[PDB]
């Protein structure tokens, strides 16, 4: 029930008993999303600064926010 | 650009190959004896054969001994350290004068140590707990090594590390894509922060995004760091590590200059001797400068004897603009130049003399060309008459308002009417002093 | 080409007092020349310090400026030996705004006395074979290898905490102390470290030790009474020694330290050795420190001290009445005075000849006539500086032998204090505060 | 100083333990029982020191009040003070106490 | 052996039972009127019924005033506390000049205290904290195992905080006291040393005797040590006492309310009879160096009812008072304090009495000196000073060891006196060369 | 037989100040002899302070050295009476590097003035026969006194306070119903049978639970330290407190004024006393004027032995060592020297106080010593004379023994005479 760290001259070894849980889990970075988010009014589009609940759409600035709110 | 300094026009001594001093060199004219004497002094500094040598510079005010002393450092270069200190800084409330002078002696001398560094940095592509197969009845599972991936713009590299470091990787927060600092020699693992690539997924996140390091995964570079014996004495004086509660609270307390015992000085001398014997560290001597030496206390004058008799004392230069004066700290004691005869016998005195009117005109021309001001012939003659009448310094100060007023009037060059109006508005020190005598009853 | 922290200096060339077994002074030995009276007296005080059976004594040295009063103190300082403690302090050094002058005097007296303590410890030194640790208290084993014998030992809780705190892994040569508990890693083995993990850490390598694994060593040390008093006064003040922040230590703690050190001498585990306290230009010291020094010297632990006085018949600082040597009659009569005879013409040539062997500068026979005359008219220190700068200009002319023209060049470059006073009289009206 | 092991060894002084530079070099004598003097910068010798101790020790004074709330503030002040400050002083940080 | 001290050869005043002063006794000769005058003083200090008394010693330098002070210090014994002080010691940057003089009285007066302590010590077999709802520890359960028997006891959370402070673990021997509340750790028992071939912790054997033992401890403490203990909370079980223990111990002034409270609690201890108070003796050397302000406070200080006896030493005559810049007073002491102090006259030693001092000191240094060298040393001593001939003893012995002679000779004394210079001759030489100085 | 902290001093031989209802001092009363006018004026000042209807008045005492005006001052302090504020300081004590001179003098004026506040609290006291605790935890104890017997139940906090300090059967203790601190006063004689055996206290009498009115006097400086520092007891007892801000002191003054306006508490003026004021700085000399011109100021008395002398800090020679600004601010009472007839009376009462038996020839010769020399020297002669008499084994002091002591100790004038002969050998004559 006690984990055994055995370090020899040929190499290092860290052994765990079957009773203890496995401390290790394989972790790899997921594939990144290719397209960036864009603004609502599509003469603007830039990475989205904030999301709008009333219009339900993301906007960068209040300028385009007026056009989006007017269109909705 | 750089603000023009009064001494900024002095680039060095301008010595010849045979040792003689050229008449006009590095913006310095006249004073051949002083420039040659300092020319031997810099040979003593470069030779490093002697220590504790004290030079004295005496003469009337405005003779340029400060320009020569500052020219010494410019002629020597940036390799050897130079520490100008006025005598006014010797008096201090918290730190005693002897500790000030000692810390200056440690400030002059300095060291340079070359060191190589190996660092692994980059974005983490994958982290795997590599499992070798060695089933045993005593303990079921075995893990041989942990593989850590690293990605950089120049290339990607994987590393095989012992599982013991995975205990720290699990002890502190480590996420996919975290840029981390890992040194091979130290073996410690630090977390720099999240990569800038993942900052686009969230509109708001608490973690700051550091960019991915540009370069090879394994970076081994040799850098030479210069650290003075004074810096070593401060680092040895107070602990830098804040792991202790007393180090944290003491770090919260206000720092004050503390008197350093001679034992620490001796230990520094011993370890420095060891590193010099190893040849890894390079030791260079410093050049200590002192201005207004007549302002020192008699206790400092007597302390400079035991300070200079030591073999660790760097070369010290003195500047005294005063003649025979009463020694500070004693009412009835008078000594030439303002220094006691005991230290005055040990120091090497160098005499300086006032410039002739021609040298005044030449220095005025040098300062004019330095500040970028044009002077007409006749106005330069009248200005030389003004400087000869009062002082060179005042004639140097008269250059700026005539240039500004000349630009305002539209003339790109200074004229005799400009220096005449300036000389009429402004008053020289002696003229003002004479005017104060008539109205002194009203003052 | 390598330059140490030490460089050539005025009193640094003296290797000792140059004395015979009869203590009679030798004319030229150990870098010192002349002044047979003060050399013999310095022999008396050196033999007295080496005897060390008497405590609480003061020796004073007086004479004209330039007679070597400091050269004698440096001569006995270098001739005393490394194992004997020596302390050189100045009157302006004991003045401090943090602590009192009398407390600084107590730090000087207690600082001069050395204490030698020997320690015998059994340590284990060998190359690690393997390291095993079991964490559920953690229990592990350590296997070591030496050329003579290979050993296996068991590690405890504190031992595993110490090794893991020191980041010790298999393949490193380490030194473990059984009684103390300290572990110090010397390095790694070449063959055991030849095959390493892909981390590739390159630091240091040490060959495998030979002989017995556990050996008994003797390490001797010396501790100052002031050091012990600061450590025990500050309650784990080990940092306050190098920091110098401690001050105004209570006298009761000092008394208890004196009694405990006396008990240590009675036990024989620690030995007490005398030490020397050198004071230069003591005439400027305040009369209060003199009154405290006269009564404070009567202590049994007060070491013998040596003071130097440059002038005589001068008023003491803080008092309006004149006294001989700037010292009250109580102290002046309390210590013995040793007068130094001024040097003659014959000795000056030899003093200037010592610089030939010390500085490795070849001097012509014709240079000793003019240089010796300059030594007669002016100060011997200015003669030595004339030798140094004369050698600099000689190197500038690339000559092996010194020429008189170079000495005339240096003499034209640098002026004597009397000459600078002569020009300072002509230009004195233009000078400030004439 | 932490990035370079040599510059770290250049500063021996540490507030935790004592340091002495007495032994500069090591001299070893090889035999059936070997004796070798120590060296470098590492010396402590805590055993002989610290025997001296104060004669008397006193407990800090306390205030006595006629209400209960001042007894609450007195028990909190005397016992734990602040919890995170107490653990922060003992382990140096609360996250160092949980750590 | 013990290092030789200048006053070490003085064993006391050397007085008979009738109070008269013998010619030579206790290493002291001459000063019959001074020693006989101190014979009543030691009876006053030993009588203890009077306080606020100051005895000034007036005499030329080198007449043995300090030898009389230390002679009284050796005459009263080791039980009577004797505090030497110098006039230059009262100046301190941390505290005022008055606080030093006020603390020297508490440091002078000693106190003997008997303390009955109950001790619980032995091996710790088991230690567990109790858990109570507020996860707080209400009580502690710790068993104690000894060769005599095993007894389980309960401890407080503060004692548990001291145990966890000492890193106490199961299987170690600890020392626990009740009234003080402090906790000590002796070490791990020797029985467990065999399980590990290598261990950092040192092992001590298992103690013997009953776990709980009540014992009496007689300790001698000074009212100044008590005054500092009550002044600052250096010792204690508090975490603030540990932080202050880490802080620097700078000197601070003590309030008169704390001093009066000390007088109250010590008076209660005297009423209980458990504590025994003994008076001290305060000695002041170089009193002429003390400031007129220090004398001004000495007016009220000597008039105080609790002030221990104070002896002063004045080696000088009429001199200007420190700080007055104008008025000069006899013996450097103003007329106000000089009227209160009791003056003792000291006379110079005679040429016949000096040779006996030279012989006694020569025997104390362990040197064999012939009668001829004794007469010569006495002659030159009467020519100049006694201190000179006292200082000429050792170097002549060194020359005797060099030449191999078993005793000092007239050529040895002549050579030593030729090497060393007297203050008079040196002062005369300074006149001719004074222009060069 | 045991030696108390106090021992016989110069001022300790007298207790109180003898006076009459008509303020006519007796020739010898309360140990003091002579100085009828001085004791009358000091009695007028004492009755003024006892009245306490005014504030901010100063009175000075003047006299030759050896007139004992300090002894009449300490005797006035003894006759002042308990439970009244009094402070004794010296002119040289206010100088300190830790605290400023103005903050020290003002600190003395704060310590002099005091406030009396009365409260009422319920406190239980008595012998505890039995205690029972069951583990929340519920327990009951029995409180028995000679008059009545009672039983009480405890809560959680009371059970904690009981388990903190263990109390056996039949132990006399005091339980506070406010804070909850249990303190054991002692153990009963009968119940303590069958330990340390430290003390034994009889069973208390009266009502078990009573409401007691506590009269507590606090000092303005004490309250100011308590409010300024986190812990005023550690600040005051530690001495680290200094340079306290004046705004907090002014706020405390306004709050005390509000307390007096409420009438729940009263303020009691204190008596400040200053010794050796002949040498003092003009900063304190000038600050005393405004400090007395303040609204609430204690009544002070200062002693100056010296006459006209130059003050410290200036080259001006002031009368009585004090500037005219402070001299005109207070009234001066001069004391006359002692008569020959009173000298022997002082010697006799010092023989009664010090328990010394001398003869009439001893009082006569010692009276001659009082005529030629100051009385203090004779008072110092008799003390050393008793011991020489003890060495002579005689039951009475003799003139020959007085001659022996007179040969052992010399007067300052005699030491000056010998110091004139040996003065050239002395240093810095
Ligand atoms: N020979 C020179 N050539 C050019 N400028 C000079 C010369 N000597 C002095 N100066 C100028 O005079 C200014 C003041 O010099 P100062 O420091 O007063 O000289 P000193 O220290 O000799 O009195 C400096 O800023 C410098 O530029
Ligand atoms: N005995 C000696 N042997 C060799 N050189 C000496 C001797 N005495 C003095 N000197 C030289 O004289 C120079 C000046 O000595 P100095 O320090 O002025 O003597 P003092 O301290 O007596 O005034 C020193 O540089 C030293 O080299
Ligand atoms: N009567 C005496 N008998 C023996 N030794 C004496 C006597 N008087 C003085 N001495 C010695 O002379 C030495 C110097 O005395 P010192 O302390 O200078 O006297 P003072 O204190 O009066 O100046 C002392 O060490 C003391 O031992
Ligand atoms: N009324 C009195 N009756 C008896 N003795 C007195 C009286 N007043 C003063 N003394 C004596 O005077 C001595 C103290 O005098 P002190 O107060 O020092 O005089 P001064 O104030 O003039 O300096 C005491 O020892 C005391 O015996
Ligand atoms: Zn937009």
């Amino acid at each position: 029930p006690m984990v055994r760290y055995c370090s020899g001259a040929q190499g290092s070894t860290l052994s765990f008993p079957p009773g203890v849980p496995a401390p290790t889990a394989v972790s790899q970075r997921p594939s990144p999303s290719g397209p960036p988010p864009r603004c609502s009014v599509p003469g603007c589009p830039h990475p989205r600064r904030y999301a709008c609940s009333r219009t339900g759409q993301a906007l960068c600035s209040l300028q385009c926010y007026r056009i989006n709110l007017q269109m909705r | 650009t750089q603000r023009i300094a009064s001494h900024s026009h002095v680039k060095g001594l301008g010595l010849d190959e045979s040792g003689l001093a050229k008449q006009a060199a590095s913006g310095l004219v006249g004073q051949e004896n002083a420039r040659e004497a300092c020319g031997v002094i810099v040979e003593l500094i470069k030779s490093k054969k002697m220590a504790g040598r004290a030079v004295l510079l005496a003469g009337p005010p405005g003779t340029g001994k400060t320009a020569l002393a500052l020219a010494i450092a410019q002629e020597l270069g940036s390799k050897v350290p130079f520490c100008p200190m006025v005598g006014s800084e010797v008096y201090s409330t918290e730190i005693k004068k002897t500790e000030v002078l000692m810390e200056n002696f440690r400030r002059a001398i300095g060291l340079r140590i070359k060191e190589t560094k190996e660092v692994y940095e980059g974005e983490v592509t994958e982290l795997t707990p590599c499992e070798t197969e060695n089933p045993m009845g005593g303990y079921g599972k075995t893990i041989s090594h942990v593989i850590i991936g690293l990605k950089t713009a120049k290339g990607t590299k994987q590393l095989k590390l012992d599982p013991s470091i995975f205990e720290s990787l699990q002890k502190e927060r480590v996420e996919a894509g975290d840029v981390i600092y890992i040194e091979a020699n130290s073996g410690a693992v630090k977390r720099q922060g999240r990569c800038d690539t993942y900052a686009t997924e969230f509109d708001l996140e608490a973690e700051e995004y550091v960019p991915l390091p540009k370069g090879d995964v394994h970076k081994k570079k040799e850098i030479i760091q210069d650290v003075t014996l004074h810096d070593l004495d401060v680092a040895n004086a107070r602990p830098q590590g804040g792991q202790d509660i007393l180090s944290m609270m003491g770090q919260l307390m206000k720092p004050k200059k503390t008197e350093i015992t001679d034992k620490l000085r001796g230990e520094i001398n011993k370890v420095v001797n060891k590193y010099i014997d190893q040849g890894i560290a390079e030791l260079v001597p410093g050049v200590l400068f002192v201005d207004e030496v007549h302002m020192l206390d008699i206790e400092c004058f007597t302390y400079l004897h035991r300070a200079l008799e030591s073999s660790i004392a760097p070369i010290v230069i003195f500047a005294s603009n005063r003649g025979n004066c009463v020694i500070r700290g004693t009412e009835d004691i008078t000594s030439p130049h303002g220094i006691p005869l005991d230290l005055l016998d040990r120091v090497m005195i160098i005499r300086t003399m006032l410039y002739t009117p021609q040298e005044m005109k030449q220095i005025i021309k040098i300062r004019a060309q330095t500040e970028g001001i044009n002077i007409s012939e006749e106005a330069l003659n009248h200005l030389g008459e003004i400087g000869t009448k009062t002082t060179l310094r005042y004639s140097v100060q008269l250059l700026t308002p005539a240039n500004l007023l000349a630009k305002i009037n539209g003339k790109d060059s200074i004229e005799k009417e400009h220096v005449e109006e300036i000389s009429e508005l402004f008053y020289d020190a002696k003229s003002s002093a004479k005017i104060l005598a008539d109205q002194q009853d009203k003052y | 080409d390598v330059t140490r922290i030490e460089r050539i200096g005025a009193h640094s060339h003296i290797r000792g007092l140059g004395l015979d077994d009869a203590l009679e002074p030798r004319q030229a030995s150990q870098g010192m020349v002349g002044q047979l009276a003060a050399r013999r007296a310095a022999g008396v005080v050196l033999e007295m310090i080496r005897e060390g059976k008497i405590a609480g004594r003061a020796v004073l040295i007086a004479g004209q400026p330039g007679t070597g009063k400091t050269a004698i103190a440096m001569g006995m300082a270098q001739a005393l030996g490394p194992d004997t403690p020596f302390t050189a302090i100045a009157g302006s050094e004991i003045f401090s705004l943090e602590m009192s002058k009398t407390e600084a005097l107590t730090q000087a007296f207690r600082r001069s006395i050395g204490v030698r303590i020997k320690e015998e410890t059994e340590i284990i030194e060998g190359e690690v074979v393997e390291i095993q640790i079991d964490r559920p208290s953690k229990v592990g084993k350590l296997t070591l290898k030496t050329t003579e014998m290979e050993t296996i030992y068991d590690l405890g809780t504190k031992m595993i905490e110490s090794l893991t705190k020191d980041k010790v892994q298999a393949g490193d040569v380490i030194t473990i102390d059984k009684a103390t508990g300290k572990i110090s890693k010397l390095g790694r083995s070449f063959t055991r470290a030849r095959d390493y993990d892909a981390m590739g850490s390159q630091t240091k390598f040490v060959q495998c030790p030979d002989g017995e694994l556990q050996k008994r060593k003797e390490v001797v040390h010396t501790v100052s009474l002031h050091e012990i008093d600061v450590i025990n006064s500050r309650t784990q003040g080990f940092l306050a020694l190098f920091s110098g922040d401690t001050g105004e230590i209570k006298s009761e703690v000092r008394e208890q330290i004196n009694a405990k050190v006396a008990e240590w001498r009675e036990e024989g585990k620690a030995e007490i050795i005398p030490g020397v306290l050198f004071i230069d230009e003591v005439h400027m010291l305040d009369i209060e420190s003199f009154s405290f020094l006269n009564r404070a010297l009567e202590s049994d632990m007060a070491p013998v001290l040596i003071m130097a006085t440059n002038r005589g018949i001068t008023r003491i600082r803080g008092t309006s009445y004149q006294s001989p040597h700037g010292i009250p009659i109580d102290l002046l009569d309390r210590l013995l005075i040793v007068s130094t005879t001024p040097y003659s013409e014959k000795d000056t040539k030899q003093i200037l000849r010592i610089r030939c062997e010390e500085e490795d500068v070849e001097m012509s026979e014709d240079a000793y006539t003019v240089l010796t005359r300059i030594g007669l008219e002016t100060s011997l220190r200015y003669a030595i500086q004339l030798i140094t700068a004369a050698s600099l200009v000689c190197r500038k002319r690339k000559g092996t032998e010194v020429q008189v023209d170079d000495i005339k060049r240096v003499y034209s470059l640098f002026l004597d204090e009397s000459r600078s006073t002569q020009y300072m009289k002509e230009y004195q009206d233009a000078f400030l505060f004439n | 100083l932490c990035s370079c092991p040599l510059l770290k060894s250049l500063v021996f002084s540490s507030h935790c333990k004592a340091v002495s530079g007495y032994s500069d070099q090591v001299v070893h004598q090889r035999r059936s029982a070997t004796s070798s003097l120590r060296r470098c910068l590492l010396t402590e010798l805590p055993s002989f020191l610290c025997v001296a101790s104060p004669r008397v020790t006193a407990v800090p004074l306390d205030s006595y009040c006629n209400d209960r709330s001042a007894e609450y503030e007195r028990r909190v002040l005397k016992e734990g003070g602040s919890l995170a400050a107490k653990q922060c002083l003992l382990n140096g940080a609360p996250e160092l106490a949980a750590d």
